[PDB]
Order: structure tokens, then sequence, then C-alpha cells
């Protein structure tokens, strides 16, 4: 949503790859409107399995945090969300290789594009929400667990996350 | 530098946000939902609870529970888990660098607020900490320093009157029906026409019924024979699956039971003739002050034309050269978080808090003396 | 390393494979024939089974048995030829060194999975296994989470509902009939143009007229008054001996009884008011999900229309705000056995096997708990 | 001289007499059944709908319905058929001359008495009327006054806390749970042994088996677990062609759902802890007295053990110096009916009944002011 439009470029490693990975997804989003650069269905196979390893890259940085916390009352909102983009993943691989058989054997008309590549914008928006949860479940992990040894050994200060403090809801209507 | 949190945690709602600002930055309902069905992908599962508002996205596979029932905290261990979801992912903060400002109701167990201040200090080790009464906070957001407080929330409604910043204790009434007790009676009401909703997520339903279509008539006795004569008051609405449901006099009739609480089988005097009965157990010569200055709080006080019913009614109890003026600001719902974000942003009021090193002195019975 | 093996040994076709590619590696149907004529020639016989394919290119000399009817295995004794002929002499690979996958329909007999296990333990000496549910695995293969899936196979047809993860096993549906039910309606169906199909290896002719010339018409009692009418829907087919035969409105009567299970003598109701029913026996919060996401599987809905024609029959009975949209992916015959691919070649599935040496400290009763 | 009639119209059962009696002259099922084959034979057809007793002797041809579904009559045409079978057909009585006591489930519709009280008057044109509930007759037929009545039907089971003649309406508690979401949980668990009973003729030999072997353990996680340990709990029954099939611990699992109703997909407690949260709810100074006067009704309440399971349950939710006595007496199917006949033929309630006179003033909202 708009919540990876607010954090800055200018973060560590975990915010800069979350930031691309949300404009691949903006180029699969507006393919159902039809207002973007990926034109016909053989753009979006090239571009699921693009989201599928840019994503299978925080499977391994959100692992390098979920070991370094001392206690297993804390890693238990880290990893039910890393095992969540360990699925979508493996589905965004292997449901671009049938959707590339089916249009290289029954050609091009088989495929429609709208209401055709559904399938893998589907797989990728639920790959897009387990993966903001999973940098709000690192931010928290890192910052409360700051100052034991281990942690302070990946040099992620509360500073280097860029998120800020939410708006002020509205008092009327 | 170091600006305080001011954590009003009532049930139904946790607002939350910094002091000295105007509006809070964290409203979420204060519900923690486990899955109860059976699950068959490996992945989706592992997440055993769902706190606040990505609870209600995901009912209709989860069980809601509420930690907090009649302004009492039931459950200490799914109000942990609300505290740790404002402080780190809804607001976003450390609490170890920022003191909070707790909120409680009046008349309540001693023990209730003798574990908040046990949870703050040695779980989440805020540097300082104050738990101040409901209805003394929302005279604050008036700008008044005289008046009778009628907070009427999710778990019970209270009267605090205070006249001069001197409040009387002997005159505060208490009653445990409140807006959690008017949802339990559109249930019940709504089964006349052929709608049940029964699960705990089917109440979420109902409660955004009567924030819609329910309001206070005037003359009930009058609305109740206008309403079986025509059609004129009834409305649709609309559920998650698309099905259309019509109510016609149920809308007033649930409101109704704050004015007459036999309806659910309660003894007890409506809440018009209890914020009468807290005036004139005040002293004679204040009962003037009182009379003009009648405050309105809380959520469940935002029903259309529940001022102009409650003017109605104490002016037929009161004497008839009296004023009566009720005070019902626009932004009532949170005028409990205002005066937490004027109180805790006070220059007068940074010598009171309760410091971790006077928590140490004594036990958890710091709060009893300071509070 | 060691990849594991993806044997869907459904009714009517078995689809095997390794798991981790985008297509099986053996397709052969599930039969085992054996010769009924006399031998005269000395050399030919000492063989009295064939299985899979030489058993239709050498049928008409042969008598064909389905060893699973209805989705449940009846003759153990031939489903271990069937076993045999796709491990060694059709997929080529030793199974004393590959974990293998199986896949089961809901609502079976509890003894007739404790008897897979017991064979691939105690027979083939499988190192690990596991036994799915066929409707879980067509939604990994549709790259949902969400979503209703009819699965309309050979023996059974069923509806599954999951809402992200979480199945809901009180509205899990299971009709029998299925796809070789409208083969014994074919059958009877043509006898009243005069062509009479009675053995078994000539219901495999009469299996490839419906594959080929039955379609689902959108509106059925418009259909057969332009059916009368003209001679515009009839269609030549020619039988394997040379003989052409010409179908008329046995085109959409055959496919028609999914949605009209009546033409059976079934009281049951067709497959667009159990597709809705089970969505009604769902929770209110998670039934605008399934009307957008509604899969369809299997190789019984891969007639020309069947997609069109549901979407007219669901919108007559939902609310007329939802929008359904209907997943009829154009591999949907496969699409149980892409999952299966799927779910085995997963990092974190690896350690929900049924390994040899747990199914020591238990029985065949294991693959209850752990499935 | 002009003894009234007493229509018992439950789901499933209908029991009907004369008031004064000690037992009903009527007891037939609810059921409306019509042809679905095709008749061959001239003059052995014309007769399209079979009612009550001569619908389940001729079953096997006939589709049957129930008009009355979670006592809520949902077919207004199907239930004049079996008011009319009721008076005519199996009474023999003129309704003309009688005045009727109909019986009706609490916190139902209000438009289910506004359309019993129009057919009543304006097609049967009897000359009196009143509608009662079901659980307060109930009490009568137990020589009580005081008592809390767990009334378990077909369609639902309800709690009405009655203490000295005054009921508690706030307390009164209504599951839709009842026997025959248990007859359709015994055809669920049954596919687990390969017998399944698909048809609606065929839902009438799966709730005749639980009539007969099915029993309420009194440790369910004990029982479980000597059920598989051996065969000592399995007995067999003979279907209606000769067929035997063999059921083990399937006897216990089926009633096992009134105590936990999260088998069958409902989140709601059980009915241990829906006769206690509704004692909880009345005031402190009765809870004794209900504690001890426990009425068991219904018919669904004559499982074996269902009584001394009942008291293991609620002297674990009880305070331990309460003592619990639950009253099933031996003929409670017929409790509701009982009481029937002795209001009706009281010297006290033969000015509360709804005469056709009254019935012209008003329209059919009369029955919501004298009932
Ligand atoms: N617009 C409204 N109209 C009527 N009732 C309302 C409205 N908004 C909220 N309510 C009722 O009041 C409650 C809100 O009270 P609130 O002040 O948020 O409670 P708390 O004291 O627990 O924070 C809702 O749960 C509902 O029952
Ligand atoms: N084009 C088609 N039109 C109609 N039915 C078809 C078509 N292709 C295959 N079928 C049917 O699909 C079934 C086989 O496909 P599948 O669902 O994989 O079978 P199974 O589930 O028994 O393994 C058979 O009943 C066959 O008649
Ligand atoms: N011996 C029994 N054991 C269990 N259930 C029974 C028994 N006898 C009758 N029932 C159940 O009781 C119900 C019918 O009795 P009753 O309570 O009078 O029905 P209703 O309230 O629908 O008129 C059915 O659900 C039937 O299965
Ligand atoms: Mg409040
Ligand atoms: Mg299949
Ligand atoms: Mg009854």
């Amino acid at each position: 949503d708009a919540e990876v439009s607010k954090w800055d470029d200018s973060g560590n490693d975990i915010i800069v790859l979350a930031k691309q990975m949300c404009m691949i997804m903006m180029e699969m989003t507006d393919f159902t409107r039809g207002k973007g650069p990926l034109k016909n269905t053989s753009d979006v196979i090239s571009a699921a399995k693009k989201i599928a390893e840019a994503g299978s890259r925080m499977d391994k940085l959100g692992r390098t945090i979920a070991d370094h916390c001392p206690d297993s009352a804390c890693k238990q909102d880290l990893l039910a969300y890393l095992q969540r983009i360990a699925l979508y993943c493996h589905q965004l691989n292997i449901c671009s290789k049938v959707k590339a058989e089916v249009q290289n054997l029954g050609g091009e008309l088989v495929v429609s594009g709208v209401d055709s590549a559904m399938s893998l914008i589907q797989a990728a928006k639920n790959l897009m929400n387990a993966v903001v949860q999973t940098v709000k479940a690192s931010y928290v992990a890192s910052t409360k667990y700051q100052k034991s040894q281990g942690m302070a050994s990946l040099n992620l200060p509360a500073v280097s996350w860029k998120m800020k403090a939410p708006e002020k809801k509205p008092l009327v209507k | 530098e170091t600006t305080a949190l001011v954590c009003d945690n009532g049930s139904g709602l946790v607002k939350a946000g910094f002091a000295g600002d105007d509006a809070p930055r964290a409203v979420f309902p204060s519900i923690v939902g486990r899955p109860r069905h059976q699950g068959v992908m490996v992945g989706m599962g592992q997440k055993d609870s769902y706190v606040g508002d990505e609870a209600q996205s995901k009912r209709g596979i989860l069980t809601l529970k509420y930690p907090i029932e009649h302004g009492i905290i039931t459950n200490w261990d799914d109000m942990e888990k609300i505290w740790h979801h404002t402080f780190y992912n809804e607001l976003r903060v450390a609490p170890e660098e920022h003191p909070t400002l707790l909120t409680e109701a009046p008349l309540n167990p001693k023990a209730n607020r003798e574990k908040m201040t046990q949870i703050m200090f040695e779980t989440f080790n805020v540097p300082a900490m104050y738990v101040a009464i409901q209805a003394v906070l929302s005279l604050y957001a008036s700008g008044r320093t005289t008046g009778i407080v009628l907070d009427s929330g999710d778990g019970v409604t209270h009267n605090v009157p205070i006249y001069e910043g001197y409040a009387l204790p002997h005159a505060i009434m208490r009653l445990d029906l409140a807006g959690r007790d008017l949802t339990d009676y559109l249930m019940k009401i709504l089964t006349e026409r052929g709608y049940s909703f029964v699960t705990t997520a089917e109440r979420e339903i109902v409660r955004d019924i009567k924030e819609k279509l329910c309001y206070v008539a005037l003359d009930f006795e009058n609305e109740m024979a206008t309403a079986a004569s025509s059609s004129s008051l009834e409305k649709s609405y609309e559920l998650p699956d698309g099905q259309v449901i019509t109510i016609g006099n149920e809308r007033f009739r649930c409101p109704e039971t704050l004015f007459q609480p036999s309806f659910i089988g309660m003894e007890s005097a409506g809440i018009h003739e209890t914020t009468y009965n807290s005036i004139m157990k005040c002293d004679i010569d204040i009962r003037k002050d009182l009379y003009a200055n009648n405050v309105m709080s809380g959520g469940t006080t935002m029903y259309p034309g529940i001022a102009d019913r409650m003017q109605k009614e104490i002016t037929a109890l009161a004497p008839s050269t009296m004023k009566i003026k009720i005070i019902a600001p626009p932004e009532r719902k949170y005028s409990v978080w205002i005066g937490g974000s004027i109180l805790a942003s006070l220059s007068t009021f940074q010598q009171m808090w309760i410091t971790k090193q006077e928590y140490d002195e004594a036990g958890p019975s710091i709060v009893h003396r300071k509070c």
C-alpha cells in the first residue's frame, strides 16, 4: 500500500530491498488496468520471476536477525512471516514456468493478458503483503533487543530504519 | 524533548499518542483474536494471535476476545499483547525513554492499578508513570474547572461532580451498563425480524449497525406509536455478504435502555436520574453551577439526539428556576484523551509522576498514595 | 538430491512425475485388463494382465477393470499392479530412494489411506510418504491461498472452501456424480438413435465421444428448442471400425446432469448449488472472498462452456451486489499434480513427511495424525 | 364440554391430543413428501403429497421435506397440510368447535405467531387460540414452579430460568444446535467406515441409528482411548435391505457435539455452560433454587447417560457447596405436551384465550399482547 511510499530510500539493506519490490509490484498492479510498462503476458512472467528472487533474498536477510535474538519469545512474530515468503516465492517460481509452457504450447492466443495473468499478480500481492510485515517484525526485534550482544554486530540502529511516526487521526467525521 | 505518552486504554478501543498534540496517533480496537479453524496450507499458521486492526480484517476465522470487561482487565496475558502492539507496532516508539500516562475508571478494584504499575515498570521499563481518572480528564478538554461529567464508554458509565477543581468522592455514581450492553441487546432485539447474529465475529457487524442507524427518540411512547402506523423510520443496511436487512423500531429501542435499564433486567435507574441523584448528593450552594455545566463524554454519548433528550429529562426533575445546559462537544469521543495530552504536557504536573526509583522503596502500592 | 515423486493416482487416469517440475512424466489410464478369449497360438499367452497404455491398444480381446471406483480403491491386488507399473516400467525410478506424495479425495474411508501407507512401506519400501487432499493442492497451483475449489474428476466431485490457508471442514461437500457417470449416461442416451455400446472396451469409445463432441449449453430449455427445429448442432464421429455415427442433442444432454442430477435418478442438487450451499455454510465475513475466487479443477470441468454456464447460475443465487469470478485455467486437468509438485519441493515442507522410522513406533494409524 | 385441543407442533414430530388427558392421541412425523419418480401405471398416481405416517412407509419413491427448520416455519403451504392432517385425518375432530393451544419456541421471529394466528382463524375457523412458550409448559409437567428448563428438541435448544412463576427474559439463552444437527453429523461421521447415506429417505435410517445405538460418554477422552484398544464398544445395526453395518466410537462422538459444539463448526459453548451461564445471569438470591431444580425436557435429552454426564459438568463450574440435582423424568419426551394439557384444562386459564371476537378489532398483532 502507501506505507511503503512513506519510507525513505537512504535506509539500511532491508528498507532499500522492500522499496524495489514495491516498484516491481506497481508494474504488475496497473497491468490489470493497462497503464504499465509490461505490455503483454510475456513480460509479467519475467517480472514475477524477478520479484520471486528479490523476495527470496529477504528470507536470507530476515534470518540473520531471527537467530541473534536471545530468547524464543520474540522471534515468534518474525519466523511466522518468514515462512509465508518461503511459500509465496515457491509458487511464483513454479507457476511462472507453468504459464510459460501454456503460452509456448498453445500459442499466444490462450493467454489473454488480464484475467489470465491474474494468477501471478494474486500470488505477488500476497508476497508484498507478507513482506511489509517482515520489515515491521524485524524493526521491532532490532530495537527492542539492541543492547544485547549479537544484535549490535549487524550494525542496525533505530535511526537506520527510516519509518516515521504515524499521522494524527481525524477528530470528527 | 522526552515527550510523554498518553495511552487511554478503555474497553472497546485503545487511543494512544504523544502528549501536547490535539489528536491521537493510534486508534485500534482492543481485541486479541486466535484462530479456531484447521490450517491446511504449510506456512499459513505459526501465528496464533492477531491483535488490534489486523484481527478485524481477518475475522471470520478467529475467535475475538476482549481483555477488558466492565472497565476491569480480566486477561492479563492478552493485555500485555495490546500494550506491546501500541508501543512498538503502532506508535513505533521505545518505552524505555518515554513516561506514560495511563487512564482508569473510578471505583475500580485496587489490584487493577496495582498490576498496571507493575507491567509498565518491570516489563516495559518506562522511566515514569501516572494513572488518572477518566472523567477528571474530560474536564480539561472542555476548558472548565466546574461541572458534572457523564462519561459513557464501552464498559462503564460514571458521573463525577467537580466544583472549582475539588472533586466530591461521595457523590460519584457508576453504572456497569454501557455501549457493549447495548450491542448485546441489539442482537436479541433483531431476532424478532429473523436475523440471528451469534458468533464473536458477528457481534462486530451488529455493533456497526448501532453506529449508523440507531438514534435516541425525544419521546419514546410517541415514537413507538408512529413506527407502527407507517414505515417512515425503516432504514436498510447491507451485510458483508451482500444481504440487505431492514430495521424499523429497533433503531430507538436500543439506546432507550440507557434511560430505562429495566429493558435488560437491571434494577438501577437511567442516566437521566443517576446524574440528578449525584447532583442532589452535593452541597446546596454548588448545585446551581452543576446544573449549567453538564459535560457529556465518551463514545456512547454520540447517538443523534442524546443531548436533546437528556435536557428534557433533567428539566422535569430539577426545580423550574434553574437553567440546565448540557455541553456535548463534537469531538466528545476523544475528550478523555485530549485532557490526557493537556495534563501530561503541563508545567506544574512534572513533579507528580511516579518515578522508577520511587517504585523501589515502596511496592506496587505507591500508586494508591500518589494518584 | 533425492527428488520426491508426486503420484496423483486418481480414478480413470494416473499422473506421476518428479517434484519441482511443471508437467507430469507419466499419464496413462488406470485400467488392468485381462484376456477373455481362447489363445490358440503357443507363445501368445502366459501374460494374463495388461496395465495402463497397452491395455487400450490391445483392447478388444480384454476385459477392462477399474480398481478405483468413486475415489475408493476396490481392488487391492490390481492397484499394486499400477503402482508397480508407474515406478519401474513407466517412470524408471527405484522407490527405495525417493519419498512419494500420494493424493486422496476428502471424506473417504479411513481404511483407504491406512492401506496406502502399509503398501508403500512394506512392499515398495519408500523412505517417506505423505497423503494429501486433492482440492487443497489445486489452490497451490492457482496462485491463491483463499478460494473455493470445485474439483470434478472421474470418481467424485468435491468443494473445499479455504480462506487464508484455513480450511472449513464443516462446509466440505462431496458428490459421487462425476465424469464416469456421464459416460454411462451417454451409453444409455445413444440407444435412442440405434447405436448400442455394451462391452467394457466399447465404453472407452463412448468416453472418447464425450471428450470431443460434448459441450454445455448456456440455456438448456432454449437449446433443446433449436436442436429440434434445425440440424445445425449435429456432428459426426468415426468409430474404430469405419462406421460414422451422428449425434444431435446428446451433445449437451450429457454434461447437463452435473446441473440437473435428476437425469440419473439422483436426488442431490447440481454443482451450481452445491458450490453455493457450501459458501452459505461458511462465516459471513469470508463470503465476499469466496465469491470472487472460485477455482475450478479436474478433467470434467473442461467442457466448452462450463465456466460461462456456472457464472450464470451462481449470480442467480448470490446477492446482486457481489461480483462472481470463476477461475478456469487452461491447464486445469493437471492442477492437482502441479500443486503436488509445489508442495513436495517446498523448503518448509521437509519436516512433514511420514518417515519409515515413524512407521515402526506406530501402526498404519499414523497417517490420520500427521495428515 | 368443548374440550380444548393441544397441538405441540415441534420440528420433526407433531404431538396432538385433547386437553386434560395424560398422553397424546396423535404422534406422527412432520414431513410432507412428494413423488420424484415416473408413474407408469394408470391410477397409481394423482396423489402428489403424502403427509405424516404414510410418507415414511412410502419413502424410497418420495422426497421428504421438513416445513419447520430451527423452530421457524419455512414453508407455509406444507404446514397447512400438516394441520389439516392432524385435525381431520388423525384426530377426527371438527376444529370449528374446539379451541386449540399451539406451542412456540422462545426468541422466534414475531411474524411466526402472527401467521399461526391468521391461519387458525381464517382457514380452520377455531373459536379461540393461545400460543405458549415450550419451556414454561415443561415446568407444569414436573410439578414445579421454580427451576431452569433445558428443552432440547429437533430444531432448537433453549434455557428458560423461572423462579416462583416469574420468568427472567434477560437470561433466556437459545441454541440452534439440536437433534437434527446430530443426524447430519452422523451422516458425515459414518463415511469413515464406508457407509454413505445421502438421500432424504436415507437420513431417516441414520436417524433411527442414533435413537438406538448412540449414548453419551461420562468421560470422553477416556472412552476414546478404550474404543481403540479393543472392540467391546461396537454394536451392529441392520439396514432395511438386510445389510449389517458396524459402528464403533461413532456411538458417543455423535451426542458429544452437545457438550463440544466445535465439532460441527459452531463457536458457541456446550449445553453444560449454557445452562450455567444463564444461571449466573439471574439474581444471586435465586441461584440456589435453580441449581437444585434443573428440569431436562425434549427428545434429544434421552440419550443413555446425559443426566450423569451433565451433573459432572456443572459441579465443575458451580461453587463447591451448592448441591446440583438434575431432574430427568422417564417420560420427558412428552413433557411439553403434558403441561399443555394441564394449562388448557385449568379453571383460571379460561379467560386468557384469544377469542375470534377479539381477533376482529385488532389484526394478527393481538397475539403479542395477550401472550
Ligand atoms: N457514532 C456512534 N453512535 C452510537 N454509538 C456509538 C458510536 N460510536 C461508538 N459508539 C458506541 O460506543 C463505543 C465507543 O466507546 P469508546 O469511548 O470508544 O470506549 P472506551 O471507553 O472503551 O474507549 C462503541 O463501541 C459503540 O458501542
Ligand atoms: N475434453 C473433455 N471433456 C469432457 N470430459 C473430459 C475431457 N477430457 C477429459 N475428460 C474427463 O476427465 C476425466 C479424466 O480427467 P481427470 O479429472 O484427471 O481424471 P481422474 O480424476 O479420474 O484422474 C474423465 O472422466 C474424462 O472423461
Ligand atoms: N432415544 C433417543 N435418543 C436420541 N435422540 C432421540 C431419541 N428419541 C428421539 N430422539 C430425537 O428427538 C427428536 C424428536 O423428539 P422431540 O424432541 O419431541 O422433537 P421436536 O422437538 O422436533 O418435536 C429427534 O431429533 C430425534 O432424533
Ligand atoms: Mg473511555
Ligand atoms: Mg483428480
Ligand atoms: Mg419440542
